[PDB]
Parts: structure tokens; sequence; C-alpha cells
């Protein structure tokens, strides 16, 4: 349905992934109050950094929403390759912030799991691998998106960069897909811990 | 029974995300029409 409209869907995916993630954060805090005694072992910092990246992503989503309206208002002017490219930068930044949050939730689930369950049963060894795999995959897609972004910002000045833009849509989409797998892995982990200890 | 609320909210964002990704992918395979 056109790049601007697809951008709207990526943004909506990102926002819905952030609500899902905040639900995982809630799950983790419930587990943390049963299993741990205070902010030792990195937990005070975990709480602080959950809050800091949440506030950053809220702010990136608000900026992407405003850029989205602007791009939609100017669809008939034809001219905004730079608006589309700007929105690609915004979405990438949001994805990166989401990924920091995801890595914090992964770390939390791991720290809690280590205290109450062996790492060697119940799907946990596969979980560890899948977490590692998707984290590597997401990092690779983020790196590729950063490189594509720099390239697109260059091509737009010259002849044109329509192909680079479509490729970047693909990059961002795949990153969001991979992050959804990671999110689903974190939901699984939380449910195992909840079944065990609550 | 909040956790089964929680597990509600998760599955019904999850369904929304899957729909959005599917729609964006089936936009992407139009973008690659444009290319
Ligand atoms: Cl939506």
């Amino acid at each position: 349905s056109g790049i601007v409209q697809q951008q709207n869907n990526l943004l909506r995916a990102i926002e819905a992934q952030q609500h899902l993630l905040q639900l995982t954060v809630w799950g983790i805090k419930q587990l943390q109050a049963r299993i741990l005694s205070g902010g030792s072992g990195g937990w005070m910092e975990w709480d602080r950094e959950i809050n800091n990246y949440t506030s950053l992503i809220h702010s990136l989503i608000e900026e992407s929403q405003n850029q989205q309206e602007k791009n939609e208002q100017e669809l008939l002017g034809g001219s905004g390759g730079s608006g589309i490219v700007q929105q690609q930068n915004n979405l990438l930044r949001a994805i990166e912030a989401q990924q920091h949050l995801l890595q914090l939730t992964v770390w939390g689930i791991k720290q809690l799991q280590a205290r109450i369950l062996s790492g060697g049963s119940g799907g946990w060894m596969e979980w560890d691998r899948e977490i590692n795999n998707y984290t590597s995959l997401i990092h690779s897609l983020i790196e590729e998106s950063q490189n594509q972004q720099e390239k697109n910002e260059q091509e737009l000045l010259g002849g044109s960069g329509g192909s680079g833009i479509v490729q970047q849509q693909n990059n961002l989409l795949r990153a969001i897909e991979a992050q959804q797998h990671l999110l689903q892995l974190t939901v699984w982990g939380i449910k195992q811990l909840q079944a065990r200890i609550l | 029974x909040t956790w089964e609320x929680w597990d509600x909210a998760i599955a019904e964002y999850a369904a929304r995300i899957e729909a959005l990704i599917r729609a964006a992918q089936e936009q992407q395979e139009k973008n690659e029409x444009a290319l």
C-alpha cells in the first residue's frame, strides 16, 4: 500500500511490541519480588534502565508519529524522499531502543531462572540458544539498517535512492519480526518461572 | 486468573503484531512491483 502506509504499519508494530514488552516487565517485577531481596546484583540499575529506555522509546514513538502525519500530509507534493528517509531513521532508532529493553528483560529472566531452576531442563537449553541466535540476528539487522540508512541519506542528494528505500523497509521489517520472536521467547521464560515459583 | 488478564493482553498484542507484520510483508512483496 505504498511506503508511507507500510511505515505506518511498522510504527504500529513497534508500538504494539512496546505494550507487549511492558507486560513482560510487569511479569518480571512480580517474579523479582518473590525471588530477590532488594536491588543488589544489578537490580537497582535494571529498574533504572528499564525506566530510562521506556521513556526514550515513548519519545521516539511520539517523534515517529509526528513525522508520520507530516509524511501523510505531503503525499500529493510528491517531493518527500527525505521525509520517508527521516522516518526510516526514526523507526530504526525505536527498534534499537526496543532492543536495549529486550536485552534487559532477557538478563532479568536469566538472573531469576538461575536462582530457581537448573539451566538444563524444561526447554531452557533451547531457550538459551534461541535467545543468543535472535540477539545476533537482530544486531546484524540493526547494523545493516544503520549502513543502509547512511547510504540512503547519500543517494537522496544525487540521482535517486528508491531501491535503497525499499531495501531499508525490508531491513526494518525483518528486525521487527526477529524482535517478535525474542519477545515470544521472553514470554515463555516468564511463564515457566511463574509456574515454578508463584 | 490476573495472570490468565496478562496472558489475554499478551495473546490478543501478539495477534495484532502478527497481522501488522503479515500486512507489511505482503506491502513489501508490492514494493519489490515498484522495483
Ligand atoms: Cl494498531
